[PDB]
């Protein structure tokens, strides 16, 4: 979970982690720890900024085990194997003690510093570039995070798609959505497996999707409806893929019944004309699901429902051709 | 089969998921024809409380532990854990089920968990050399042998996906869902699978998909293994680097999902993993729809091979047992039922007191005592009956807090009690001495009519000799001296504006001449008029008291509400009031 500069830098003074007042320097150097199943690895070079793009054999790293955080000395050590001599090797490796201490305890899963700069009149340090991802779901033991966390690697998130993250934290399932610019293929299928070997299937045959869209753990009926709604508004939509694996717990009866009305209240605003729904789906009282959806064709929409018979992505193909 | 099997006997560490975890399991408990796995429940908010499990049509109570060290004391029986509580608490009950020396397997469907957490339990869980699956992970199931988790779906899917009996693929996915669509793949284009395991959808799982294919490798049942994984991470490459590093007896089909490089160096990308899996002798797929394809690939070259055997499924299967209402509904079960009711019919969107709608009997303008005569006597009243009732219920509503039924709820509403259980006390008192005599007023005196017309002197000592005195004859207070008014009253109103014929109340009323010459106080009392007057109306029988119960609440609960206005206190019977003709104090003798 990406965060911005700004409560970065709050982490990063709050572990002793030198950042300028929100400077002129002599030095650019690049300091990051990045988590890894066996703890994390800290990377180091005397080359920063601009420079570290082509100077990748010059970074030195060194792995932290889990728990078993190395000493001012250790990492001095590494800082002499990186170019650093004398009160610069000294100061580097103290940042980094910060730095780890910063990582361990604020359940950080990276932190990138390009530039960390020095001054070297006054041995004054400063964090320029705070690249800062923490692990969110550990929100409930940090207390003092009074920030949420920013789109990993995308654009900010839009209106629709933070209605869908707001809603999300109101009930014990799961409901996810992401805007693709453009796209006619519009995805409202059940688990983020599932949701993304569909949305695979579109791109390898050609197509181009609309959006990204998973519902999962049994939510409610209305966090569904919330959710088909959303996919219906979506620009240039001319096939709906309501697909899905064969729930393990989640009761299609309940979940299609909060779809079904996300539908009906889509086509009454006038968004749903032309537009063919493909139905696959398996799980708890699937028959009754199926049959319900089905019964959207007698008054409405041209809706094609298939079983578990019908391969997984294989209505994408359906889909795609007519 | 690779991790659970006939042996795998499980604790469930959660509260109502883990409750329902445990009923799948018990489904296929009974599918597979084996003993219960779920031994026993961790949850202080429900310790010491039991959970009923059905297995099949049996009805097993699990019992609730407050924490892991009784359940095992109790269940030294169980190898697994079930963690079902929500991420704040899961990795702890996770670390005391992996240091408990009992538990082999601990697995989590917690979501949520902290990525520092899960580090810390999979180190702890190589450190003393136990299996951790998960966290985010649905379960492990072996055909034929054990589910952990609601992995399988409902009943029906795991017929559909031959879970009853060991195939030869082993199923391998980080996503849930997609754990059942390989298991349905599995039984629709191969023989089915031996296990399927969901290791978790979380940046660190507990155990990756190496340490997985080493144990199916080492599974002789296990002859291919699908794998279904996912852009981030590498623990489809270190399962190409696996492969690739020796031969290998089983075969690995592989679908990696994220082929999505449209949308915002990529080391752990989908196409990378798919060309290192590839390259290393794996069935991939360009698709997920061809994953099918390359399960019959793999199932038709085994059996060429001499690996597989075509036996046909002649087995007889159970089937769910069916819920009582369902058979019944159908008529293919008799149930007895346990009370017969006549007088009303909640079901509605109303209740039906004798047919009648109760608003419908609002609307046109009935009242109170129109369905007092519906709900006991199944027979809308005439205007005159009806006339006749509400004064009863009217005159006998109360005669002042000196009586049984007032005074007993009085004492409770100075004790403190709560109006309905006052009242019952009060109500309680109603009997043969206090307004209870109204049925045997109506009998008697009916039998009078009958068996003495003309001998009043015949009817009294009759009377005398096989009741006692007769019900509905004398009072404490009233007399000829001091009539009571309300007999008077209801009399003069039967008398003067009806012209009913009462033969049961002239009796009566000719009798009280007779016991009145004996003793002024034996006047005919309101149980004696209105059992007359009822009797004469042809009420049913068993009826009759229910005007004074009924009227005598409203009295009752009144002096409730006026002793909880009042504020009063607890009543204890004054000293002087007690005649303590009790036994001369003496000391106890010695045993
Ligand atoms: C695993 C999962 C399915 C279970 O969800 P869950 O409802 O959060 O499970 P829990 O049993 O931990 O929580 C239910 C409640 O019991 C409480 N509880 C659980 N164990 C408890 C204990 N030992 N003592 C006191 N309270 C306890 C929790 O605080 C929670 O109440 P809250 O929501 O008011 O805070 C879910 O977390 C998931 O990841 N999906
Ligand atoms: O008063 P007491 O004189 O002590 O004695 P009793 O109450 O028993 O006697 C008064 C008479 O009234 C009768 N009596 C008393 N209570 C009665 C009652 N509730 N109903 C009818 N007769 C009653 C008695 O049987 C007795 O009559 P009898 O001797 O002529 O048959």
């Amino acid at each position: 979970a990406k965060i911005l500069e700004g409560p970065a830098m709050k982490l990063f003074n709050k572990w002793g982690i030198p950042v300028p007042n929100y400077l002129e320097h002599d030095a650019e150097f690049y300091v990051s720890i990045i988590g890894n199943k066996d703890g994390a690895e800290l990377l180091i070079s005397k080359h920063g900024g601009v420079d570290i793009e082509d100077n990748w054999d010059s970074v030195r790293r060194i792995q932290i085990e889990l728990d078993e955080n190395p000493t001012i000395e250790q990492l001095t050590e590494l800082a002499k194997d990186a170019g650093f001599e004398g009160e610069i090797a000294e100061r580097v490796g103290k940042i980094c003690s910060r730095l780890i201490l910063c990582f361990d305890n604020e359940d950080a899963q990276s932190i990138e510093i390009n530039p960390l700069v020095i001054r070297k009149s006054d041995m004054r340090f400063a964090a320029l570039d705070a690249v800062m991802n923490v692990d969110y779901d550990a929100r409930f033991r940090h207390a003092d995070w009074d920030f949420k966390p920013v789109s990993e690697i995308g654009r900010p998130f839009t209106e629709a798609e933070q209605q869908i993250m707001e809603i999300d934290s109101r009930i014990k399932g799961s409901v996810k959505f992401v805007e693709v610019p453009g796209g006619e293929i519009a995805l409202l299928t059940a688990g983020g497996g599932a949701s993304v070997f569909y949305a695979d299937a579109v791109v390898a045959r050609g197509g181009t999707i609309a959006n990204y869209a998973e519902y999962s753990g049994d939510p409610a009926d209305w966090a569904v409806e919330a959710l088909t709604e959303t996919i219906c508004r979506l620009p240039n939509i001319k096939h709906i893929i309501v697909g899905g694996a064969i729930a393990n717990f989640t009761d299609v009866k309940a979940t299609f019944s909060g779809i079904i009305n996300g539908f009906r209240e889509s086509k009454s605003k006038g968004y749903l004309e032309g537009v063919k729904i493909w139905v696959r789906r398996g799980g708890p009282n699937e028959a009754q699901g199926l049959a319900a959806i089905k019964q959207l064709q007698e008054e409405g929409f041209d809706i094609h429902v298939y079983d578990r018979s019908m391969p997984m992505t294989d209505i994408v193909d359906l889909a795609m051709k007519s | 089969s690779i991790l659970a099997n006939k042996d795998t006997r499980a604790v469930i560490i959660g509260g109502v998921a883990g409750v329902n975890a445990a009923k799948r399991m018990a489904q296929f408990d009974f599918l597979v024809n084996r003993p219960l796995t779920v031994q026993a429940f961790v949850y202080p908010p429900e310790a010491g409380q039991q959970k009923e499990i059905f297995r099949g049509g049996e009805l097993k109570n699990v019992t609730v532990y407050d924490s892991l060290a009784p359940a095992l004391e109790e269940h030294p029986d169980i190898n697994t854990a079930l963690i079902y509580l929500g991420a704040s608490r899961a990795a702890q009950a996770a670390k005391e089920a992996l240091e408990s020396p009992n538990i082999q397997l601990v697995s989590m469907i917690t979501e949520g968990v902290p990525e520092k957490d899960a580090k810390r339990l999979k180190k702890l869980a190589q450190k003393l050399g136990k299996m951790l699956n998960g966290p985010s992970s649905i379960g492990i199931m072996s055909a034929g042998e054990c589910r952990l988790g609601v992995i399988g779906g409902e009943f029906k899917n795991l017929k559909l996906c031959n879970l009853y009996r060991q195939g030869s693929f082993g199923v391998l996915t980080k996503s849930g869902g997609l754990s059942n669509e390989a298991m349905w793949l599995c039984a629709q284009n191969g023989d089915g699978i031996t296990s399927a395991v969901a290791i978790g959808g979380d940046a660190y799982p507990g155990t990756d998909f190496v340490t997985y294919l080493e144990m199916f490798e080492k599974d002789p049942a296990t002859k291919a293994v699908v794998m279904i994984g996912e852009v981030g991470g590498n623990l489809e490459e270190e399962a190409a680097e696996w492969l690739a590093a020796e031969p290998r007896r089983i075969k690995l089909i592989a679908a990696i999902g994220g082929t999505c490089q449209e949308v915002l160096k990529g080391a752990g990308s989908a196409r990378s993993k798919m060309n290192a899996l590839r390259d290393a002798g794996a069935y991939v797929p360009d698709t997920f729809g061809g994953l099918s394809k390359e399960i019959k690939k793999v199932y038709e070259e085994l059996i060429a091979a001499g690996e597989i055997s075509t036996e046909i499924d002649e087995a007889v299967l159970p089937e769910l047992p069916p819920r009582v209402q369902e058979v019944m509904k159908q008529g293919e079960v008799i149930v007895e039922p346990l009370i017969r009711t006549t007088i009303s019919d909640d079901r509605g969107e109303e209740p039906r007191y004798a047919g009648y709608a109760a608003s419908e009997l609002c609307s046109k303008g009935y009242g109170i005592e129109d369905v007092i005569g519906l709900l006991w006597n199944k027979k809308l009243p005439t205007r005159e009956e009806s006339e006749i009732i509400k004064r009863i219920v009217m005159i006998s509503a109360d005669h002042g807090p000196a009586v049984s039924g007032a005074f007993g709820s009085i004492l409770a509403a100075c004790a403190g009690i709560d109006m309905p259980q006052a009242v019952s006390a009060g109500m309680t008192m109603i009997g043969p001495r206090f307004g209870g005599a109204v049925t045997n007023a109506g009998k008697y005196f009916k039998m009078a009519v009958e068996d003495y017309p003309n001998d009043i002197p015949g009817f009294l000592s009759w009377m005398k000799k096989n009741v006692g005195p007769v019900p509905g004859i004398g009072h404490r207070v009233k007399s000829v001296k001091n009539p009571d008014q309300r007999v008077k009253y209801l009399v003069s109103y039967i008398k003067n504006e009806t012209s009913l014929h009462t033969p049961c109340l002239d009796y009566a009323l000719e009798v009280e001449k007779v016991t009145t010459a004996k003793k002024g106080n034996l006047i005919l009392n309101v149980d004696g008029t209105i059992g007359c007057i009822l009797m004469d109306l042809d009420f049913p029988v068993h009826s009759l008291n229910g005007f004074f119960v009924l009227a005598r609440t409203i009295g009752m609960i009144g002096h409730w509400i006026d002793q909880n206005n009042q504020n009063s206190r607890l009543i204890r019977l004054y000293d002087y009031l007690i005649n303590y003709a009790v036994k001369p104090e003496q000391e106890v003798p010695e045993k």
